[PDB]
RNA sequence: GCCAGGGGUUGGCUUAGAAGCAGCCAUCCUUUAAAGAGUGCGUAAUAGCUCCUGGUCGAGUGGCGCCGCGCCGAAAAUGA
């Protein structure tokens, strides 16, 4: 990575850019909620899903955390947040693509992400790819 | 005209054979008189080759075993060209030997006189069949014919 | 795939929503026109058909005519559409996508691996008389990490593509699994 | 729901043992109106019960997505 420092907080409005169309893979997961998943979030999921199938489908992480989450050491108000605990974060907002899934079976991609949700702070909803390209 | 009790399946070459396991903890623990039992075994195995007999043992209800030899599996006909002792650990990627779709069709006459299939045609495909994952495949030339 | 059109006119853009009709348009060099096609039916329509088949489309004058989906806007927020486009043909050369199939297993999947298709459709410029429903593609001799660009693929007589030969179909990629989480969080 | 019947094969590999059934890799045919080289328990390994058939039966059933409302999740200090 490269950028520069710590950012703003901002404001999760609405959903409009925040969402896409499954790009790659068969099946698909995307979120409800807005939120600010994290890193070791994301890890959490790609982990798992692959216990689930090893030597199995290839995973894509479509989102990317290039927000600096801040945070304060324990103390008080002189300066702004030193922060990086969790670290860097993603604005995931409501309609939004976030793991990608192919070579796998339907009860294959389907136990896979589902568990990949229960990692996750807000609800999902997995899906096929029904037509709708562009 | 005869009694039974209970059915096993065990392995073992044809002629040469101890009370050895797993044939120990089989007609052990269950007793047998191999004093002219086996006597029915070497004028079984008197003059027939060497291989992998899976004689279908039953055990009578008068503490015998109905000796009925039967035809080696299908996972000694291929390695009969192929002249290994096993098989290959991933039947898909790797491929240990290459052998014919002709030397399945006179191994397998030696399979039907026991086994329940009928013609040959059928026959050959078995032991084509059973090849496929074990890792080794074929060739042919005759085929479907057909129009 | 055929469709029963309706025309649209001053009609509020989200009351005909209300009415589970999707609102939508019609049109090309010689036309322009609102329109609404019922959401329901066109949804069946669509599944099977999409961007590749052609769909017709029979509007209270009794006429048939030979759109395609240039495009259809969705609304994020639960996978549903809000408007579609038709893109009306006569019998000149037009660009479109079409659909595509891998036959057989290449020497990556059969040996252990996994078929990361780029594309299911391929642009092609081509005459509404001429609209293959699917171009084969011998994936066959494709070992992992090869792949099959633009450049060699089953163009049927008088069909010439429309994107760079050199664009990729396609790519044989390495199945990520569990041995690699050893390696993966460790250095 | 019920009555009855319930192959080469013991799949190839690994393993002290791996017999449809710890793990690994996979796509045979035959008796047949039917029985998966295999759904679960079980044995050290087996067999076995069961998730195959015909009849009786006699008309529907199974699963899936979405909505309105509700249900668990829901433990605190004077008396509710």
């Amino acid at each position: 990575r490269m950028k520069y420092r710590k950012q703003q907080r901002g404001r999760l409005k609405g959903a409009t850019k925040g969402g896409d169309y499954v790009a790659f893979g068969d099946f698909g997961l995307v979120a409800l909620e807005p939120a600010w998943i994290t890193a070791q979030q994301i890890e959490a999921a790609r982990v798992a899903m692959v216990r689930h199938f090893r030597r199995g489908g290839k995973i894509f992480i479509r989102i990317f955390p290039d927000k600096p989450y801040t945070k304060k050491p324990l103390e008080v108000r002189m300066g702004k947040g030193k922060g990086n605990v969790e670290g860097y974060v993603a604005v995931v907002k409501p309609g939004r693509v976030m793991f990608e899934v192919a070579g796998v079976t339907e009860e294959q991609a389907m136990e896979a992400l589902r568990i990949a949700g229960h990692k996750l702070p807000i609800k999902t909803k997995i899906v096929r790819r029904d037509a709708y390209d562009e | 005209m005869k009694k039974v009790v209970a059915v096993v399946k065990l392995q073992l070459p044809a002629g040469k054979a101890t009370p050895a396991p797993p044939v120990g903890p089989a007609l052990g623990q269950h007793g047998a008189n191999i004093m002219e039992f086996v006597k029915a075994f070497n004028a079984a195995t008197a003059n027939m080759g060497d291989a992998i007999v899976p004689v279908e043992i039953t055990i009578y209800a008068d503490r015998s075993f109905t000796f009925v030899t039967k035809t080696p599996p299908a996972s000694y006909l291929i390695r009969k060209a192929a002249g290994l002792e096993k098989g290959a650990h991933k039947p898909g990627r790797e491929k240990v030997g290459r052998i014919t779709w002709e030397q399945v069709l006179e191994i397998a006459k030696q399979k039907m006189p026991d086994l329940n299939t009928t013609d040959l045609e059928a026959a050959a495909r078995m032991i084509a069949g059973s090849a496929r994952s074990m890792g080794v495949e074929v060739v042919g030339a005759p085929e479907v014919k057909d129009a | 795939y055929r469709l029963k059109a309706y025309y649209r006119e001053g009609e509020k853009p989200s009351a005909l929503r209300r009415a589970g009709k999707l609102p939508g348009v019609m049109y090309n060099r010689h036309l322009n026109r609102k329109v609404y096609v019922d959401l329901v039916e066109f949804d069946k329509v669509f599944r099977q058909a999409s961007i590749h088949h052609v769909i017709v489309l029979e509007l209270p004058d009794g006429q048939s005519l030979p759109t395609l989906v240039r495009q259809v806007n969705l609304d994020k927020r639960r996978r549903r559409p809000e408007h579609v486009d038709f893109f009306v043909l006569s019998d000149e050369p037009v660009e479109m996508y079409v659909p595509l199939r891998f036959v057989g297993t290449p020497a990556g999947v059969r040996a252990g691996g996994v078929l990361q298709e780029i594309h299911r459709d391929i642009l092609v410029k081509v005459s509404p008389r001429n609209i293959p429903e699917f171009i084969e593609v011998d994936v066959s001799g494709l070992e992992i990490g090869d792949s099959l660009h633009a450049s060699d693929l089953k163009l049927p007589p008088g069909v010439e593509l429309a994107v760079s030969p050199e664009e990729t179909i396609a790519a044989v990629v390495p199945p990520e699994d569990v041995e690699k989480l050893a390696e993966e969080a460790a250095a």
